[PDB]
């Protein structure tokens, strides 16, 4: 009946109340000087999240890159790797800015 | 052991390549999507009875 056969839990250890099973946090952080720090539902193709990243501010086609790992995925598919459970990282490249500077 | 996935999940109505049929909760079944999204581990042990190829 009791929290604990102890006696009470030190509630300090534990703050807060959070699922943080269906969210994930997933950011990211090119090497201009990006940085991003959200958490986004797991139940879709990545592409529901870098889709508005990349078109709130550049699209990958060209010079932005995603690298989930070590290699290239395409942002047509959710179940063939992504997996997550909560830390997803992914590293962009940014050749250039896009805008502003020349090249 | 090890086998086919000729099975079905209640969770979404769309069985998938694979079928984990949790016991301490029993008759309880999910998919690769329910299971990846809900995070239902439980002892699972993998159901098959069909084809593998
Ligand atoms: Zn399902
Ligand atoms: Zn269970």
């Amino acid at each position: 009946g009791s929290m604990s056969d102890q006696e009470a839990k030190p509630s300090t250890e534990d703050l807060g109340d959070k699922k943080e099973g269906e969210y994930i946090k997933l950011k990211v952080i090119g090497q201009d000087s990006s940085e991003i720090h959200f958490k986004v539902k797991m139940t879709t193709h990545l592409k529901k999240l870098k889709e508005s990243y990349c078109q709130r501010q550049g699209v990958p086609m060209n010079s932005l890159r995603f690298l989930f790992e070590g290699q290239r995925i395409a942002d047509n598919h959710t179940p063939k790797e992504l997996g997550m459970e909560e830390e997803d990282v992914i590293e962009v490249y940014q050749e250039q800015t896009g805008g502003h500077s020349t090249v | 052991g090890q086998d086919r996935f000729v099975y079905t999940c209640n969770e979404c109505k769309h069985h998938v390549e694979t079928r984990w049929h949790c016991t301490v909760c029993e008759d309880y079944d999910l998919c690769i999507n329910c299971y990846n999204t809900k995070s239902h581990a439980h002892k699972m042990v993998k159901w098959g009875l069909g084809l593998d190829d």
